[PDB]
C-alpha cells in the first residue's frame, strides 16, 4: 500500500 | 554541507520498492517491494545477498532486529512476518489486523514489535511468540508510522487523522497526543521526534515540552509516506524523499538544504542512513524501481  | 554522490544503484526489484533499511551491524541493507518480495543487499559494495519470499501481497515496510539476525515485515495480506536472515526462513506469522500492515519496528531490546494499519491500530507484538500483546485504539484513519524511542519503554505513531500520539510501551496507555501525518521517528538521542505532514513540510519537535522546535521545507510531500531520519555520522542532517523524484538534506538546526541528490526517476519513498558510515540508501516508486547507495565525507 505505501507505494499506491 | 555533506557531498553525497552516488556510488551504485541496486537494481532487481520488479514493481515500486517502498523500504530500505540498514542492518544495525551496518553489514547489510533489506529492501521491500510492491513484488512482495525482501532482498538483502551488502551495505558497503551493494551486492546482491539473497531473496526472501513468503508473503501473498506487497510488503509497505520491514525492520530488522538489534543484532541484526531478524527482519520483520508488513504486507498488504494483513500480517506481519518475522524471517530468520541468515536462513531465509519465516519463523513466525503475526495475524490480527484486519487490513493492510503499512508500517512496522522492532524495539531495541528487540523482544517486541510495534506495527501500525490501515485497520487504524497500533498492536504491540511479542517476537518469540508471534502473538499479539496490545492492541491500541490509536487513530481514526489508516496509522502511516510507528517507533520506539531508545529504550522501548515510548512509541511513537501517526495517521492520516492529523494526529501523532506517544504511547507507555508497558501499559498500552497514551501518553501524550502531539493535514495528514505520514511519517514520525525519535531521534537517536532520544529527546525529538521527527515528523513529516502531506503538506511538503517535516518538523522537528520537542516532545517533553509538546512543541515544534524546527520547520523543514523545499521538498514536495502531498500524497506519499515517505520515510525520513536523522544523519548523526558526519554533520548533523535531517534527510528525506520527495515526489520530485530527489533526496534532500537539511542542517538540522539552521533548516537550510544543504543538498539535493538527483538519479531516480520517480518518488523517492525511503531513505535510510547507515548507522556508522556517511552512506544514504534511497529507494523509489513504479517508474524506477530501483535502490541508490550514495557516499559523503561528512
Amino acid at each position: 500500500a505505501r507505494t499506491k | 554541507k555533506p557531498n553525497y554522490a552516488l556510488k551504485f544503484t541496486l537494481a532487481g526489484h520488479t514493481k515500486a520498492v517502498s523500504s530500505v533499511k540498514f542492518s544495525p551491524n551496518g553489514e547489510w541493507l533489506a529492501s521491500s517491494s510492491a513484488d512482495k518480495l525482501i532482498k538483502i543487499w551488502g551495505a558497503y559494495d551493494g551486492k546482491f545477498e539473497k531473496t526472501i519470499s513468503g508473503h501473498k501481497l506487497g510488503i509497505s515496510d520491514v525492520a530488522w532486529s538489534s543484532d541484526s539476525n531478524l527482519l520483520v515485515s508488513a504486507s498488504d495480506d494483513k500480517t506481519l512476518k518475522i524471517w530468520d536472515v541468515s536462513s531465509g526462513k519465516c519463523l513466525k506469522t503475526l495475524k490480527g489486523h484486519s487490513n493492510y500492515v503499512f508500517c512496522c519496528n522492532f524495539n531495541p531490546q528487540s523482544n517486541l514489535i510495534v506495527s501500525g494499519s490501515f485497520d487504524e491500530s497500533v498492536r504491540i507484538w511479542d517476537v518469540k511468540t508471534g502473538k499479539c500483546l496490545k492492541t491500541l485504539p490509536a487513530h481514526s484513519d489508516p496509522v502511516s508510522a510507528v517507533h520506539f524511542n531508545r529504550d522501548g519503554s515510548l512509541i511513537v505513531s501517526s495517521s492520516y487523522d492529523g494526529l501523532c500520539r506517544i504511547w507507555d510501551t508497558a501499559s498500552g496507555q497514551c501518553l501524550k497526543t502531539l493535514p495528514p501525518v505520514s511519517f514520525v521517528k525519535f531521534s537517536p538521542n532520544g529527546k525529538y521526534i521527527l515528523a513529516a505532514t502531506l503538506d511538503n513540510t517535516l518538523k522537528l519537535w520537542d516532545y517533553s515540552k509538546g512543541k515544534c522546535l524546527k520547520t523543514y521545507t523545499g521538498h514536495k510531500n502531498e500524497k506519499y509516506c515517505i520515510f525520513a531520519n536523522f544523519s548523526v555520522t558526519g554533520g548533523k542532517w535531517i534527510v528525506s524523499g520527495s515526489e520530485d523524484n530527489l533526496v534532500y538534506i537539511w542542517n538540522l538546526q539552521t533548516k537550510e538544504i544543504v543538498q539535493k541528490l538527483q538519479g531516480h526517476t520517480d518518488v523517492v519513498i525511503s531513505t535510510a542512513c547507515h548507522p556508522t558510515e556517511n552512506i544514504i540508501a534511497s529507494a523509489a516508486l513504479e517508474n524506477d524501481k530501483t535502490i541508490k547507495l550514495w557516499k559523503s565525507d561528512c
